[PDB]
């Protein structure tokens, strides 16, 4: 999936699927 | 709204450079210029205008309905495309001043600009000269016994003041115009103001007499 | 026009109980 | 009256006016008013009655005249129809005349005829034969004659004044303006629209009735020709054509019930008319942009007329296309064009045109391809309403302030806690008064309330929108006009929906119960200009003392200045409204005296106040010199009266240490003017009084939705109802003045408000422990009162109704005990005046009730064998009225009284009042054809003692009657109301098999109300228990249904009649869906399930399909009486798709029809969830209506049914395969979210499938948060 | 052209 | 006292009408502002006058009509400054006409581009139509809180704030068009919006998550119908500063 990143509340990182 | 916003963007360049000005401002191109007033109209309707409600408070009938057109638009200017004014409210801020500079451009139009220059009351007063040009819409300047008129001086003032000038021509035929009201005291403070407006309209920078 | 003047009678006082 | 009808033969046309008006007045103004009218018309018809002999021409029109003001007075021995008809038929013949001053006479007489039909001649003209079941003339063929037995006489009508005036018998050819004058082709226009609004059908007439010769005449001329005048030249003829139109639109979709195509399909084939109600619309669209102002004021008129019923019908589009079109008259030099848009836009119900704005999509484009809403709501509050607040005629802007008050209730906004949709809102309204309950149960000022108001939330948030608009545009007001119209707009709202009680629509902010804009409107009374305009000046001091007022229960403590407020930031705005009240009221006081100017009231230094001086000097000197004694309107009464008003409201806050350094000043200023106006000065008398003696308020303070108002609200109020059934003054001496003055003014004047307010002055007086004796020196007050009764009695004291209670109460008090030198009157006495005025007087709701309404509350109340005696010649002067509901209320009262007190008596006297009333009841002797009525009487039966009721033999003989006739709505009405107040008593104290066991033993036959005994009783011509008793009901519901269907609207009954027999049967069905959906009444309920399936017993009895076929009728008029009929279906197990299908529209608008719609898929899905061992009804729902329920999915038996399709695989599998045969309509967000929200519980051995759905169909969209949704119930099913 | 009545009789009118 | 104060009204609406006259009925390229000038300094005598009066709602009016004026004549940045002095003046006794000052001002600074400070503004008003309307609000305040949620939201979604400058009430306000872990739907609406206008804006924060431009451009087209023209403007800004990003020199 995506998730928010914690260093910015409009950046999203992807994490393993 | 970036569509828009790209069509007008285009629009407004296009009639600001004098080389793509003067392919429009020419017989060859009048249906084109026809389309620009049409479409121009049509957009600013379709997005500013309610139903039930109105934008306001021989020859191809496109050629009329283009000066009827522009002539409304130019009024629009004080009103409708006034940016902030409690009429503008139904406009969005973006169309504004692309909506403003191809009014003034396209009202400079020789197509146009002899009908735009007079003061819709001096219709009403039954003024009905024959006009003949190029394109069959080339009116007078306006009789300087209709000047005398405080309201139809406000508004011909206005008028000179938002198109400009687009020939030394025309800038000697408003200067004649205008020092004919000089030769009551509030008609004399307007005009001493209108001749002051069109000398220093001389003063601007890119191209003399171009508001636009 | 009044009755207190119309049959020549003198009106009354106000007191408490 | 022989002394001015001799002057109707005179040449002067202003002296036979005056004997015209002076003869119909002098009957108007007779004790005989009746019979002077039939005298009157027998003299007026004697002189033209032998039509043969050629009358004078004067004489003529002085006759025509007289008629035309007598027939208003005719509108309601009496005038027979013979005789009016006479008046119709001598009207038509004069319309043949030679002089055409004659035809005007003639023409003008018959528009009254048709404005203001005598309700005998409105049954003669519409009736199918009625008439026959008792320069020169240009008629040039057969049309037909005003004796005709084939058509009603108005068919007739029409096409005389159409073949006289203006057609020619040739197709599409104006009747030349030479041949007839344009006043009369005006005139006969409108009296032909005066016919259309009886009988539409008139207008659908071919000319002649027999053709013409076909070498002239090639085609056959329609009556609707009369449409071409709609672009003829004169301004007048062109309006009366769009009057014309819209009266015509109007009546087509009245007399049809919105069924056009029905309707206009049998007018079709009858007279062979092309025509089309849409083709009057284009004619109203044009005229609206008439040149002429005259022209467009009738168009606006014309669209005031119809644009509601539009709305309501298929052409409700065209509905929505007159309201746009109308808007642009906002911009009109016309005053009388701008307050017919203001008037116009008054009638619209927003929530309809929300419904009808939410349903369309390429009108929201108008004639140029528009982007965005039509926001017509919007447009019509702030850019036509609000903004004509700031017209600079007072007449605009006072028609712009009603109009705001007339749209505060009809105002819809999205995220209502009250109504989701508009539907819902339509829906509320409609149910709001057919299904309203059967029920009943030191004077504060106005303004004033200390009760917790149980306010509506969409009513305080429209009211907190209308507010704020009017307070920007009063803030933000550049214009003196603006101001005015805003303050004008505020004082009106302000007692149309009363501060204290709408407190949270009236919440700015400032005391955190509300003071609303009080600061704002204070700001405005101190500006050096606004004061001076009086009007305007006027509603600040009204609206400011009403929002001071409402802060009181939460302002109100238990500093030294104003001791009584707690809340001390409304000292200054108390103190600022109370010494500029006594400084205006010192103003009038100098200027009434005529003494110059020259402490609180005090004004001589302030140069604001000395130009409001002026004015009102200027004001009353021309006051002292015109005799104008009626006119309300005057600036400087009027002014006087709202200070002394408001400064009468303020008083309710102040204490003795406010006022008692001030009082001199204020009796002092009241003694000046109490002669202008006495009554408001009399007013502030008894509260300066109330402040003195610590009587007044500063001394004596200590998610809805369809389901829900369609049917369960009103059921559970119902069903809750049945079971609870069965449970230092040193300063009095200022005040002798003007206490004497009041005394003085009560002994000369005629002014029965005055008088009224002289006795509660004496009457608080006597409360306040004044010595009476000492007063009235001589008993000479009392003794004029006394003398006032033998006028009364007589019929000579005029507007006496307005005096009696009170006079009643002052007596009543002024007897107790022995105070003072003697006892003044004894209740003996009041009792013999008060059987004086119930002898032989005027009628008894107006005189002998307000009598008997104090002495009754005082006896049985407040007040032994003296006593005791009195109070039982009261309840026998009662049970000689109680056939009126009033006294009925008074016997609820003596009921209540006597149950607390002794057992016995109450028993006793409950046995007497119901062996009265029941055979009352049986002979229909009781007024109770109205809801308040019933309710008082549905009331004194659960007050009664049980033991009263106990043998039900006499209830079921008063309930198994017949009418004396079924011939008159009257006679209907009280039949079927005596029928349900006994039906309450049986359903909630007594029991099923004591019911039937007592109908068995009493032998009651089913046909008691056959068909053939209502058939022959509406000419006028006087074996189980349980099928017995749901016979009776079942015939009931047949004869409300017929009626409700088939009466016509205005010539049948009245508009409180048609609204009462709606009430009638709402509270008969409601009784039926308790009979069988309680379970107490099991073998009623088999009974009516078998009725349900019967053939009629041949011809006998009502069928199913029959009462369906009028109840289907009624869908798109009467949309909260189908869904209780619905309901009664399911509860009979009526399950047939010939009434579901149709109910349902079930594929293979119009607002009502989306009422039943919607409220009949949510009752069939509250079945099913009862119903779930069958298998065809639960299918059915989903493969016909999957759309419908997951529109509907958020009302609680939707979501039960959608709940049930979840725990059931088969069921589940049919729901997905609906969804994938429809998913292209629930692509919208809000849809494709309900159709996931229903998804997410789909049993589990379905999971395959709907996943195959989720990334067929429903994942790739660009609604992210959808596409999200899917995606995680995606992973939730292959987890699964 | 010709008339019919109920209480007036029947009248003739010159066309 | 109050006489001055009308008169002196009716001196500044004079040089007002004369600065109309030039500057937008005659269009004047020589119109600079010597009647402007006259006009501001009569009416600071004047708003000096009713509080010294001791009378705030009356020195408001005279702001909201310099206001008013400085808008129209094309100087917002003005004009926003006057409205928030006539809000403040309005807030101690008139909530509502002080919240219909600040959303004039917000208004007027989204005119000047300065969004930024039309955030702020519109952060002021959700919170005092909540202190002073209220969790349902009344049919006036409800009407503002809708306004500046939408508003506010956009204007998010063009700034974006970094997290030393998301304050509670922006990060509160945003996670109600967001989702909190991987499985969750996002939140569901109080009934504050239209169910449609809430999912699209819902929709539209979830596509600047995930970078979804052309789901940006499908939402702008079918959310103007329900927009007003300032949140049409606010929402053509966030598709704008998406596509070709400011503060690049290109």
């Amino acid at each position: 999936y995506l998730i928010r990143s914690s260093f910015n509340w409009f950046v999203f990182v992807e994490v393993p699927c | 709204s970036l569509d828009l916003q790209a069509g007008l963007d285009c629009c407004c360049l296009a009639l600001q450079l004098p080389g793509l000005w003067s392919v429009v401002s020419s017989t060859e191109f009048v249906t084109h210029a026809c389309s620009l007033i049409h479409c121009v109209h049509f957009i600013l309707e379709a997005v500013a205008v309610q139903p039930g409600e109105q934008l306001l408070s021989q020859n191809p009938k496109y050629i009329t309905a283009a000066c009827e057109m522009v002539a409304e638009m130019v009024e629009s200017l004080q009103s409708v495309l006034a940016l902030g004014h409690k009429r503008n409210s139904g406009v969005p801020a973006f169309l504004t001043p692309l909506l403003r500079n191809i009014i003034i451009s396209l009202a400079r139009l020789p197509l146009v600009n002899s009908y735009t220059r007079v003061p819709p009351l001096v219709w009403k007063l039954g003024w009905s000269p024959k006009p003949g040009g190029d394109f069959g819409t080339a009116f007078p300047e306006i009789p300087v016994e209709f000047l005398q008129e405080k309201e139809v001086f406000k508004e011909f003032i206005y008028r000179i003041n938002t198109l400009g000038w687009t020939s030394r021509t025309q800038f000697e035929e408003t200067w004649a115009t205008l020092l004919g009201v000089l030769v009551r005291t509030q008609i004399n403070v307007l005009a001493v103001q209108a001749i002051t407006s069109l000398v220093l309209s001389a003063m601007t920078v890119p191209v003399a007499g171009n508001p636009a | 026009x009044d009755i207190w003047c119309e049959t020549n009678k003198q009106t009354g006082i106000l007191v408490l109980c | 009256l022989k002394a001015f009808i001799a002057n109707l033969k005179s040449s002067s046309p202003t002296i036979r006016r005056t004997a015209a008006g002076s003869a119909v007045s002098i009957c108007q103004h007779s004790r005989r008013t009746q019979y002077f009218y039939s005298w009157l018309l027998n003299v007026l018809l004697g002189l033209l009655v032998p039509v043969e002999d050629e009358h004078s021409t004067l004489l003529i029109l002085g006759v025509l005249l007289t008629l035309r003001y007598l027939v208003p007075l005719l509108q309601q021995v009496s005038p027979s129809a013979e005789q009016l008809v006479q008046v119709y038929e001598l009207t038509l013949h004069h319309t043949q005349h030679q002089d055409h001053n004659v035809v005007t006479g003639a023409l003008e007489l018959l528009q009254q005829l048709f404005r203001t039909p005598p309700p005998e001649l409105l049954q003669t003209l519409t009736a199918v034969g009625g008439i026959g079941q008792l320069k020169p003339c240009r008629i040039k063929g057969d049309i037909g004659q005003s004796t005709d037995d084939d058509s009603a006489p108005l068919v007739h009508c029409v096409r005389l004044l159409s073949a006289s005036f203006l057609l020619t018998g040739g197709k599409n050819v104006l009747v030349p303006d030479r041949d007839v004058r344009v006043s009369v082709k005006a005139l006969a226009l409108s009296c032909v629209g005066a016919a259309v609004a009886l009988h539409p059908e008139s207008f659908f007439s071919k000319l002649y009735k027999v053709p013409l010769d076909t070498t002239e005449y090639p085609e056959e001329q329609y009556v609707s020709d009369i449409l071409n005048y709609i672009d003829h030249g004169d301004p007048q003829v062109r309006g009366a054509t769009a009057i014309l139109c819209g009266t015509l639109i109007c009546s087509i979709l009245s007399r049809s019930r919105f069924h056009v195509g029905d309707w206009m399909g049998t007018i079709r084939t009858l007279t062979g008319n092309t025509f089309s109600l849409a083709d009057c619309i284009p004619l109203l669209r044009k005229t609206l942009k008439d040149e002429s102002s005259v022209t467009c004021k009738l168009a606006c008129t014309a669209v005031r007329n119809c644009v509601m019923s539009l709305c309501s019908s298929s052409y409700s589009e065209l509905g929505l296309q007159l309201i746009i079109d109308v808007l642009t008259l906002r911009n009109s030099s016309y005053w009388l064009v701008r307050t017919e848009l203001l008037e116009t836009l008054a009638e619209i119900d927003f929530r309809l045109v929300s419904f009808l704005e939410a349903k369309a999509e390429n009108l929201h484009r108008g004639a140029h391809h528009y982007t965005g809403l039509l926001k017509l709501q919007e447009r019509v509050l702030n850019n036509v309403v609000i903004h004509l607040l700031g017209d600079e005629d007072p007449r605009v802007r006072h028609v712009a302030a009603a109009s705001l008050i007339r749209l505060v209730p009809k105002l819809f906004y999205k995220c209502d806690q009250g109504q989701a949709d508009p539907v819902v809102a339509v829906a509320r309204d409609q149910s709001s008064v057919y299904l309203k309950l059967l029920m009943h149960e030191t004077r504060i000022y106005r303004g004033y309330n200390l009760l917790p108001s149980i306010t509506d939330v969409t009513m305080e948030n429209n009211l907190s929108r209308v507010i704020a608009a009017v307070s920007h545009e009063l803030i933000t007001s550049t214009t003196r006009a603006l101001t005015f119209g805003c303050c004008e707009a505020l004082c009106l709202l302000s007692t149309a929906f009363p501060v204290c009680i709408w407190s949270l629509g009236w919440h700015c902010g400032p005391p955190l119960c509300t003071v609303g804009m009080a600061t704002m409107i204070l700001t405005l009374l101190s500006s050096a200009w606004f004061p001076l305009d009086l009007s305007a000046h006027q509603d600040a001091l009204i609206l400011a003392g009403n929002l001071l007022a409402a802060s009181a229960p939460k302002s109100l403590r238990s500093e030294e200045v104003w001791p009584a407020l707690g809340d001390r930031a409304l000292v200054p705005m108390v103190e600022q409204l109370f010494s500029h009240l006594l400084k205006v009221i010192n103003i009038c006081a100098h200027v009434l005296d005529d003494v110059a100017p020259g402490s609180l009231g005090s004004f001589y230094h302030l140069p604001s106040y000395l130009k409001l001086h002026d004015v009102l000097k200027a004001t009353h000197a021309n006051y002292k010199v015109t005799l104008d004694l009626q006119n309300s309107t005057e600036k400087f009464g009027g002014f006087l009266r709202s200070a002394l008003d408001v400064l009468s409201q303020i008083l309710e806050l102040a204490t003795l240490q406010d006022i008692g350094k001030c009082v001199e000043e204020i009796l002092g200023y009241l003694k000046s003017c109490f002669s202008r106006e006495p009554m408001m000065a009399t007013v502030c008398v008894q509260q300066l009084l109330k402040t003195l003696f610590g009587t007044n308020l500063a001394s004596q303070f200590d998610r809805p939705g369809l389901y829900h108002y369609c049917f369960m609200a009103p059921y559970t109020h119902f069903t809750q109802a049945l079971a609870d059934a069965s449970l230092i003054h040193n300063h009095i001496r200022l005040f002798e003045p003007l206490v004497i003055k009041a005394l003085k003014q009560y002994t000369t004047t005629t002014c029965v408000q005055l008088q009224k307010q002289v006795l509660d002055l004496l009457a608080q007086l006597v409360q306040l422990r004044v010595n009476y004796c000492l007063l009235d020196s001589d008993q000479v007050f009392i003794g004029f009162v006394l003398k006032q009764f033998e006028y009364i009695e007589v019929g000579q004291f005029r507007e006496s109704e307005a005096i009696i209670p009170n006079i009643f109460f002052f007596l009543v008090l002024l007897s107790y005990e022995r105070y003072h030198s003697k006892q003044i009157i004894g209740i003996p006495k009041i009792i013999q005046l008060c059987d004086g005025i119930m002898a032989s007087g005027r009628k008894a709701v107006t005189h002998a009730i307000p009598a008997l309404q104090p002495i009754v509350h005082d006896l049985f109340v407040l007040r032994g064998k003296e006593l005791e005696t009195q109070k039982e010649v009261v309840v026998s002067m009662l049970l000689r009225l109680i056939q009126y509901h009033q006294v009925l209320e008074m016997f609820i009262l003596v009921l209540q009284q006597c149950h607390k007190e002794n057992e016995d008596k109450w028993k006793r006297l409950s046995r007497q009042i119901a062996d009265i009333i029941l055979p009352m009841l049986a002979k229909q002797q009781m007024h109770i054809d109205s809801h308040e009525a019933l309710g008082v009487l549905n009331t004194l039966f659960e007050i009664l003692a049980p033991s009263s009721l106990r043998p039900v033999d006499m209830l079921l003989r008063s309930m198994f009657v017949t009418p004396n006739t079924m011939a008159s709505v009257s006679t209907v009405q009280l039949w079927i109301s005596g029928i349900l107040a006994i039906l309450r008593v049986l359903i909630s104290q007594s029991t099923e098999d004591i019911v039937l066991s007592r109908i068995q033993e009493l032998s009651f036959s089913p046909y008691l109300i056959s068909c053939t005994v209502i058939n022959r009783l509406r000419d006028g011509d006087s074996n189980l228990p349980e099928e017995t008793f749901s016979r009776f009901l079942l015939q009931l519901v047949g004869i409300l249904l017929e009626d409700i269907v088939t009466k016509q609207l205005k010539v049948e009954m009245s508009e409180q009649q048609h609204t009462f027999y709606c009430q009638e049967l709402g509270t008969l069905l409601m009784c039926l869906i308790h009979i069988f959906k309680s379970g107490m009444f099991r073998r009623i309920t088999a009974a009516a399930t078998r009725l349900f399936r019967s053939d009629g017993c041949g011809g006998s009895f009502y069928t199913l399909d029959s009462l369906n076929l009028r109840a289907r009728s009624m869908i798109t008029t009467h949309p909260a009486l189908v869904l209780l009929w619905c309901q009664i279906l399911l509860l009979v197990n009526h399950t047939d798709y010939r009434w579901w299908a149709e109910v349902q529209q079930t594929p293979k608008g119009m607002c009502n029809r989306e009422i039943v719609r919607r409220g009949a898929l949510i009752l069939f899905c509250d079945y099913v969830c009862q119903n779930l061992h069958d298998s065809e009804h639960l299918t059915w729902l989903i493969v016909n209506h999957i759309q419908d329920l997951i529109s509907l999915s958020h009302e609680p038996p939707v979501q039960d049914f959608i709940s049930a399709v979840h725990r059931n695989s088969a069921a589940s599998g049919l729901f997905i395969q609906a969804i994938q045969s429809r998913c292209e309509n629930l692509s919208t967000p809000t849809m494709l979210k309900k159709t996931l929200q229903c998804l997410e519980g789909i049993h589990l051995s379905q999971s395959g499938a709907v996943l195959t759905l989720y990334v067929d169909r429903l994942l790739c969209t660009p609604f992210r948060v959808l596409a999200r949704m899917v995606d995680i119930l995606a992973c939730r099913r292959v987890e699964m | 052209y010709t008339a019919r009545y109920l209480t007036l009789g029947t009248l003739h009118y010159k066309c | 006292g109050p006489g001055e104060a009308l008169a002196l009204t009716e001196a500044a609406r004079l040089f007002l009408r004369q600065e109309r006259d030039a500057r937008q009925r005659l269009v004047c390229p020589a119109a600079y502002g010597e009647p402007l000038q006259a006009a501001a300094s009569a009416l600071g005598a004047a708003v000096r006058l009713h509080l010294e009066l001791g009378q705030p709602a009356a020195a408001a009016a005279l702001c909201l009509e310099l206001a008013a004026a400085l808008r129209d004549l094309g100087q917002p940045a003005a004009a926003a400054g006057h409205f928030q002095r006539a809000a403040q003046l309005q807030l101690p006794q008139l909530p509502l006409a002080a919240l219909q000052a600040l959303g004039e001002a917000a208004s007027c600074q989204l005119l000047a581009r300065d969004y930024t400070g039309a955030l702020a503004v519109f952060t002021r008003m959700q919170r005092l139509a909540r202190e002073h309307g209220s969790p349902a609000a009344l049919g006036a305040f409800s009407d503002v809180l809708v306004r500046c949620e939408v508003s506010r939201v956009l204007l998010l979604l063009l700034l974006q704030p970094p997290p030393a400058k998301l304050l509670p009430e922006h990060a509160q306000t945003l996670e109600k068009y967001s989702w909190e872990a991987f499985d969750s739907h996002g939140q569901e609406s109080s009934g504050q919006l239209p169910e449609e206008l809430f999912l699209l804006l819902q929709s539209l924060v979830m596509a600047t998550h995930e970078k979804d431009t052309e789901a940006i451009k499908s939402l702008q087209v079918e959310m103007w119908p329900l927009l007003t023209a300032e949140q049409n403007h606010l929402l053509h800004l966030v598709l704008q500063e998406t596509i070709s990003p400011s503060g690049q020199g290109v």
